[PDB]
RNA sequence: UGGGAGAGGGUGGUGGAAUUCCCGGAGUAGCGGUGAAAUGCGCAGAUACCGGGAGGAACGCCGAUGGCGAAGGCAGCCAC
RNA sequence: CGAUGUCGGCUCGUCGCAUCCUGGGGCUGAAGAAGGUCCCAAGGGUUGGGCUGUUCGCCCAUUAAAGCGGCACGCGAGCUG
RNA sequence: GAAUGCCGGCAUGAGUAACGAUAAAGAGGGUGAGAAUCCCUCUCGCCGUAAGCCCAAGGGUUCCUACGCAAUGGUCGUCAGCGUAGGGUUAGGCGGGACCUAAGGUGAAGCCGAAAGGCGUAGCCGAAGGGCAGCCGGUUAAUAUUCCGGCCCUUCCCGCAGGUGCGAUGGGGGGACGCUCUAGGCUAGGGGGACCGGAGCCAUGGACGAGCCCGGCCAGAAGCGCAGGGUGGGAGGUAGGCAAAUCCGCCUCCCAACAAGCUCUGCGUGGUGGGGAAGCCCGUACGGGUGACAACCCCCCGAAGCCAGGGAGCCAAGAAAAGCCUCUAAGCACAACCUGCGGGAACCCGUACCGCAAACCGACACAGGUGGGCGGGUGCAAGAGCACUCAGGCGCGCGGGAGAACCCUCGCCAAGGAACUCUGCAAGUUGGCCCCGUAACUUCGGGAGAAGGGGUGCUCCCUGGGGUGAUGAGCCCCGGGGAGCCGCAGUGAACAGGCUCUGGCGACUGUUUACCAAAAACACAGCUCUCUGCGAACUCGUAAGAGGAGGUAUAGGGAGCGACGCUUGCCCGGUGCCGGAAGGUCAAGGGGAGGGGUGCAAGCCCCGAACCGAAGCCCCGGUGAACGGCGGCCGUAACUAUAACGGUCCUAAGGUAGCGAAAUUCCUUGUCGGGUAAGUUCCGACCUGCACGAAAAGCGUAACGACCGGAGCGCUGUCUCGGCGAGGGACCCGGUGAAAUUGAACUGGCCGUGAAGAUGCGGCCUACCCGUGGCAGGACGAAAAGACCCCGUGGAGCUUUACUGCAGCC
RNA sequence: GAGCUAGCCCUGGCCAGGGUGAAGCUGGGGUGAGACCCAGUGGAGGCCCGAACCGGUGGGGGAUGCAAACCCCUCGGAUGA
RNA sequence: UGGUUCGUGGAGCCAUGGGGGAAUCUGGGCGGACCACCGCCUAAGGCUAAGUACUCCGGGUGACCGAUAGCGCACCAGUAC
């Protein structure tokens, strides 16, 4: 739905503003599950290995569930959704009869107190996970994993899904949130449907305070700096570049691909 | 104005003790040209208690 | 009250022909287009044919000089 | 070049005359008034503004006239910048 | 004898500058050999959300006392933060540690590294973060929440008494948290009082009066009373909380749905313990006596503090561990643990003093800097603002005169108001609150404090609301209405915007060249391109490993542009990039046709053609919000003129929209209009664009700007064109007393000359010796081994299709 | 060598007092249901004025200074990047 | 690739990182590409004084200095600062 502000200021005449209605009625989180210590640091063992990171509120980590497998077969009850700041996704709270309580990916269109499984068994439902193999040729799913025992790593950003081709063999075929045809191994788990929050795409920082609240510090441009910082640095007033536009380091930044040629996951995937 | 002097007890302590210089092989180094040297004082006194 | 007709509107599904593209087989001196031709594609192997895959669009005969709506308009079927 | 601060303005002037006006004067195509040119003569005086960094120039209103140049294109151990 | 030589000593300036904030001094009396400066008394001035108090870091004997002035103090000094000597720092409760954890560090296991060494889950260290039991008074010259007095607590250990299955570094709960706005009751604090307690006092015209002026509290167990914070209670089942678990979690039933009850805070009351002003008398460098059997009462304001884990809202979504409670396991149930009461034990370290400053950082008793808490009254609207002033602490460690020029700061001005000038630079106008009333434009918010006008004091009368008192008196806040009074002036003093039009640039809040540039530069939300499928790309690293990220295409990295509105056209011949199992060239390797060297020979050793050989380049294509670029000449219309039209040359293609003499236009003050009396500036147009142009984006854009340009109303010492006054210096006297510079000097002017600019050479002229205040013309004045220029086969920084290499990648 | 300085990470503290009054809610108007419009409440914002506090805009002074970056007036932000 | 005078040179010998990969006296290395003859050695295991280097320390001597010299210090100096 997306909120919307009067210019009773500049920079509220754009300002946007997520909509929280699916957030149910539990705004702080669990504890016991989560949250974690989550330790915020722009760099390495000593240097900034990634530029302009930094500042921005703190945060608590949850620790979701990204491997299904556990509960085979074991039901749970959708207790809450809940707002998660390390994703762009919004997170389910979902308590099993088992008694243990867990965090899913909290998937377009689940709804609170719904009943979610994962299994080779299960209803092809909103919610529930499954090895891709018994899911329906055709259906969207998110949260697929990989490779088989290794979690879920495909499809977990607000909006996306990827969509079951085809079959081959031991493998079944996605075609994922980018569009790349991808072979996924038959045992990965996967749930179905989309992720849903999909109007995140559509919020309107506003002004740079916002871009600092989430920890982006300012990106200055090569053509802002000087020889010594970047080749695009100098000359005069303003200069068009003088050469095939690059990164800091040198690399060309406009069409040179870079995935290694000779990946041994080259034969799996099918497209772009 | 503000000039460079700030002191501090657990910093001075902290960046150029005895125990600092020991760690590593660069301010051992440092402590045998001063032993060498005859330094009354082989690292900075820092006080209090 | 009792019945009748209808592409009335919508949501969700869903079918086949066909187009284009990708993959394999086997096949080679051109295809294409126009009043005439050329651009163009084709010796890096095309058009033609077969097998499978993908996607979007409208709905071939029925179909009518037919029907429905206030108008613009409304067409493969199913349920609500 | 092991130092001679460089345009323009302000302030302080001072010097040369090949004279902008004032005074003397020959000639005049000098009726008179006013002019032209010219010899002698610097004692003094030689406005306030608009434009522009401007020197210079163009204009507005005047005036007897709105002079040219030298003094490290005078003058930053005087000022500005 | 020289090296702007090195070390040391002494001159010069020169008794000159300065004596370090303009908050301010006068007198008198002590002491002393010596008093503007030390002591005491009075008069005066200054600070007072400090220039007063309390903590923290730092400092480290500066604290106190006694004896002293050689040196330190910008002078003096009998003085001190100085010298000599002595003394002073007392804790179970304050702070730190035999408590905990975070970043980060360290680090057994383990991983890596020529070596030194690097990462690294556990554990450990690691703190004004969590946890922890104390308040009030009195005493020293110096310590006190440490010593004493009163009252109150905390742990441990040993004993009896009563209870219970006790019971772990292990399981669970808890601790546990953001920003803004807040309700209820309190406290600190403050205002006050006809009430209480006081030594006193009627002055100078009046006042013996509810007169003046001072003070009217502090802490305090148990039990209480009020406000408040936390919490449901059971009965079954259980597969989860990595063993077990009566605990937790989860499902099903029942009573609560209440904060009733249970604990837990704060605040009043409280057995009881302390303090107790002004004034007067004393001798202190200060404190004591008395006032004192001191009184210790009632209203009002009321916090940002307490009840604090209270409530509500919002997005950007808000530490960890231990102490604490429960649960159980090995073990043990003669243990052990819980409760109550006794007796016993309770360590190490700091404790002085300064602490917005003469004790910290500044070489200095330096106008700079330095974290946190308290920070009173009054009045101006308010408030930590500003003016005065309690408590208190100061007069800034050279004075005295004078009344020059001149410098700085400040005040005023006739008449004119920007004529000054690069430019209203500066300064001046305006200025707080209440009320009316406001345009274009616009993104509908704004522009708005537009502009701009009126009121503002004081007395009396009537009168409406609230809060605390019971539905009332007092009291505390706000108003409304009506008459009057005074001055030039009523936010009367202090703090408290000048106004308007237009354009250029940037959308806007912001960032930046510490120490000359705060901008039109950077950033910014937003838009586009590209890379990237998760052991992701990219980055650091030899690696291990770490970031990316405990993220997954709505995600991450690079690049550019830069809100928003409207739009971003043609050229892929060249470069970059992308896609192309064809062909050409193409290294090592394979292959050996053939030939060579020795040998009596088998043999051994060499070269060595075809032929099979990758990536790359060539070649084929795509791709410009990738690198980039987007023409010329001649002719033609019936007034001339122009050329909608035509022809031709060439390129890969031959700038469309939109703007345009611009931040771009040389000629140029292009040309017309407008602003002026006058307009190389400014604005509106034409287009002949030397040399705009569409994401190094193009054209506009409301608002915004310490950005830049132009113009006007208002106001001025900016100017005609200056004058006067005040003060700190300058100046004279006493006192302490620098500096760069300096070949030596007994150092005139002119006209010449001299290395081409003479005090010193030539000729003439002028000129007694020597000082003081001063102006700057000169001594090519001082200060920097010229920073522009050139040179050196001098150095450094950058980029590239310069050379040759290296990392990296194929 | 990051006790100055630049960035970040962990944990603390601070921003007086005033104005403007977003969304949402309550009532009412209006419809078939709305949208929407009035009030009242409400306290939003890289909101406005402006002390502490963080700055350093313009001018004057200072230039062997109080100061090897200062001083006076003026100026910016001032709940947020 | 390194060492040797040896810098690819006719480039060996000695050591190696790397691919292949023997033998035990009629066995193997070498005599500077290579081959034949003729000669010298017996690798892939370790220990080995002396003679040789130096002067923190002690002693002796000086066509060595004599407080701006001589070690930075003749003196409580690697101190004061
Ligand atoms: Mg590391
Ligand atoms: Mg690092
Ligand atoms: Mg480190
Ligand atoms: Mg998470
Ligand atoms: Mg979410
Ligand atoms: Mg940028
Ligand atoms: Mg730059
Ligand atoms: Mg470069
Ligand atoms: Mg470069
Ligand atoms: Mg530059
Ligand atoms: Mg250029
Ligand atoms: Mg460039
Ligand atoms: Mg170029
Ligand atoms: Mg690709
Ligand atoms: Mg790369
Ligand atoms: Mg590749
Ligand atoms: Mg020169
Ligand atoms: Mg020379
Ligand atoms: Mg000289
Ligand atoms: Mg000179
Ligand atoms: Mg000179
Ligand atoms: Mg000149
Ligand atoms: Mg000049
Ligand atoms: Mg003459
Ligand atoms: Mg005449
Ligand atoms: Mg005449
Ligand atoms: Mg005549
Ligand atoms: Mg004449
Ligand atoms: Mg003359
Ligand atoms: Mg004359
Ligand atoms: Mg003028
Ligand atoms: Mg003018
Ligand atoms: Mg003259
Ligand atoms: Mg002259
Ligand atoms: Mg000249
Ligand atoms: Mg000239
Ligand atoms: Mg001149
Ligand atoms: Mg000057
Ligand atoms: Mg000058
Ligand atoms: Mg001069
Ligand atoms: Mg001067
Ligand atoms: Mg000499
Ligand atoms: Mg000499
Ligand atoms: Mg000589
Ligand atoms: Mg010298
Ligand atoms: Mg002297
Ligand atoms: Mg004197
Ligand atoms: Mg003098
Ligand atoms: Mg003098
Ligand atoms: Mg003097
Ligand atoms: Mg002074
Ligand atoms: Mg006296
Ligand atoms: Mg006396
Ligand atoms: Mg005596
Ligand atoms: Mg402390
Ligand atoms: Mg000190
Ligand atoms: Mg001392
Ligand atoms: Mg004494
Ligand atoms: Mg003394
Ligand atoms: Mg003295
Ligand atoms: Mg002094
Ligand atoms: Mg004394
Ligand atoms: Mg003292
Ligand atoms: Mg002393
Ligand atoms: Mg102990
Ligand atoms: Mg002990
Ligand atoms: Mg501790
Ligand atoms: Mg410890
Ligand atoms: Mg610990
Ligand atoms: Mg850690
Ligand atoms: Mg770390
Ligand atoms: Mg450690
Ligand atoms: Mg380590
Ligand atoms: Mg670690
Ligand atoms: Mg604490
Ligand atoms: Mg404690
Ligand atoms: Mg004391
Ligand atoms: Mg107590
Ligand atoms: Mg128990
Ligand atoms: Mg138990
Ligand atoms: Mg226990
Ligand atoms: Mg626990
Ligand atoms: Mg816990
Ligand atoms: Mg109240
Ligand atoms: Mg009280
Ligand atoms: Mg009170
Ligand atoms: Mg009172
Ligand atoms: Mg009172
Ligand atoms: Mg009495
Ligand atoms: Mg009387
Ligand atoms: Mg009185
Ligand atoms: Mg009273
Ligand atoms: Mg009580
Ligand atoms: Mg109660
Ligand atoms: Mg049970
Ligand atoms: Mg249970
Ligand atoms: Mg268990
Ligand atoms: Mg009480
Ligand atoms: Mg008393
Ligand atoms: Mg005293
Ligand atoms: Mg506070
Ligand atoms: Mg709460
Ligand atoms: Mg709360
Ligand atoms: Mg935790
Ligand atoms: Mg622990
Ligand atoms: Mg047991
Ligand atoms: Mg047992
Ligand atoms: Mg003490
Ligand atoms: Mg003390
Ligand atoms: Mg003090
Ligand atoms: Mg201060
Ligand atoms: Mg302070
Ligand atoms: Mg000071
Ligand atoms: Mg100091
Ligand atoms: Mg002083
Ligand atoms: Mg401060
Ligand atoms: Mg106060
Ligand atoms: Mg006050
Ligand atoms: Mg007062
Ligand atoms: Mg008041
Ligand atoms: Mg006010
Ligand atoms: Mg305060
Ligand atoms: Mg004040
Ligand atoms: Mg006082
Ligand atoms: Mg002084
Ligand atoms: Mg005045
Ligand atoms: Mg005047
Ligand atoms: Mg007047
Ligand atoms: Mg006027
Ligand atoms: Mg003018
Ligand atoms: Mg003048
Ligand atoms: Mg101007
Ligand atoms: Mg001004
Ligand atoms: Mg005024
Ligand atoms: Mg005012
Ligand atoms: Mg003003
Ligand atoms: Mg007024
Ligand atoms: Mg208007
Ligand atoms: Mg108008
Ligand atoms: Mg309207
Ligand atoms: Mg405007
Ligand atoms: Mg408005
Ligand atoms: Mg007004
Ligand atoms: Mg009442
Ligand atoms: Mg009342
Ligand atoms: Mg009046
Ligand atoms: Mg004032
Ligand atoms: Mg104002
Ligand atoms: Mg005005
Ligand atoms: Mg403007
Ligand atoms: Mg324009
Ligand atoms: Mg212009
Ligand atoms: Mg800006
Ligand atoms: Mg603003
Ligand atoms: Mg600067
Ligand atoms: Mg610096
Ligand atoms: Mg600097
Ligand atoms: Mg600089
Ligand atoms: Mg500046
Ligand atoms: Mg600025
Ligand atoms: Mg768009
Ligand atoms: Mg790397
Ligand atoms: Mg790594
Ligand atoms: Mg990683
Ligand atoms: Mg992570
Ligand atoms: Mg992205
Ligand atoms: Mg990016
Ligand atoms: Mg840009
Ligand atoms: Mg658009
Ligand atoms: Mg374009
Ligand atoms: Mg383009
Ligand atoms: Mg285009
Ligand atoms: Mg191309
Ligand atoms: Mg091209
Ligand atoms: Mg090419
Ligand atoms: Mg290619
Ligand atoms: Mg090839
Ligand atoms: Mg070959
Ligand atoms: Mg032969
Ligand atoms: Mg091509
Ligand atoms: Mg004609
Ligand atoms: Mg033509
Ligand atoms: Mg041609
Ligand atoms: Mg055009
Ligand atoms: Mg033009
Ligand atoms: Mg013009
Ligand atoms: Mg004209
Ligand atoms: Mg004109
Ligand atoms: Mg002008
Ligand atoms: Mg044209
Ligand atoms: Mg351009
Ligand atoms: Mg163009
Ligand atoms: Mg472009
Ligand atoms: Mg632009
Ligand atoms: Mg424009
Ligand atoms: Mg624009
Ligand atoms: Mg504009
Ligand atoms: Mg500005
Ligand atoms: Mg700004
Ligand atoms: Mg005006
Ligand atoms: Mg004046
Ligand atoms: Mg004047
Ligand atoms: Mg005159
Ligand atoms: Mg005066
Ligand atoms: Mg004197
Ligand atoms: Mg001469
Ligand atoms: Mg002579
Ligand atoms: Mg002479
Ligand atoms: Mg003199
Ligand atoms: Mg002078
Ligand atoms: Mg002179
Ligand atoms: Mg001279
Ligand atoms: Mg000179
Ligand atoms: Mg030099
Ligand atoms: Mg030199
Ligand atoms: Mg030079
Ligand atoms: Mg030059
Ligand atoms: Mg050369
Ligand atoms: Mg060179
Ligand atoms: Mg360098
Ligand atoms: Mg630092
Ligand atoms: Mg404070
Ligand atoms: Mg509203
Ligand atoms: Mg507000
Ligand atoms: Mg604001
Ligand atoms: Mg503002
Ligand atoms: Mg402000
Ligand atoms: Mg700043
Ligand atoms: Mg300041
Ligand atoms: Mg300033
Ligand atoms: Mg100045
Ligand atoms: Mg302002
Ligand atoms: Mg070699
Ligand atoms: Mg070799
Ligand atoms: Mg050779
Ligand atoms: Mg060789
Ligand atoms: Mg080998
Ligand atoms: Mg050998
Ligand atoms: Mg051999
Ligand atoms: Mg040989
Ligand atoms: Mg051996
Ligand atoms: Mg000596
Ligand atoms: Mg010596």
């Amino acid at each position: 739905a997306v909120k919307k502000f009067k210019p009773y200021t500049p920079s509220r005449r754009f300002m946007t503003v997520a909509d929280f209605s699916e957030i149910t009625k539990t705004e702080p989180e669990k504890s016991l599950v989560k949250p974690l210590k989550k330790t915020g640091g722009r760099n390495n063992q000593g240097r900034i290995t990634v530029r302009f990171r930094g500042g921005g509120h703190k945060r608590l980590y949850r620790i979701i569930d990204f491997k299904r497998w556990d509960k085979v077969g074991i039901p749970a009850k959708v207790a809450a959704i809940e707002y998660d700041p390390n994703r762009s996704a919004r997170i389910a709270l979902l308590h099993y009869v088992d008694g243990e309580k867990r965090y899913i990916i909290a998937p377009d269109g689940l709804q609170v107190g719904q009943q979610v499984v994962a299994g080779p068994d299960a209803p092809i439902q909103v919610g529930n996970a499954l090895p891709l193999r018994f899911i329906p040729v055709g259906t969207v799913v998110h949260a697929v994993e990989l490779e088989p025992k290794k979690g879920a790593k495909l499809a977990r950003a607000a909006g996306t899904s990827a969509q079951i081709q085809g079959r081959e063999g031991d493998y079944v075929i996605l075609r994922l949130p980018s569009g790349e045809l991808r072979k996924v191994h038959g045992e990965c788990y996967a749930t179905v449907g989309a992720v849903g929050n999909a109007d995140h795409k559509n919020i309107v920082l506003g002004k740079a305070g916002r871009s600092r609240w989430l920890g982006r510090r300012p990106h200055v441009r090569g053509a802002a700096m000087n020889p010594v910082d970047h080749p695009h640095g100098g000359g005069e007033g303003r200069a068009p570049r003088g050469r095939p536009p690059a990164s800091p380091w040198g690399w060309q930044t406009k069409g040179l691909k870079t995935r290694k040629r000779r990946k041994p996951s080259s034969r799996f995937i099918i497209a772009r | 104005m503000k000039r460079t002097w700030q002191p501090n007890r657990r910093k001075r302590a902290k960046t150029h003790g005895f125990r600092a210089r020991m760690r590593t092989p660069g301010g051992r180094k440092v402590l045998k040209r001063r032993r060498q040297k005859g330094r009354w004082r082989l690292t900075p006194a820092v006080r209090k208690r």
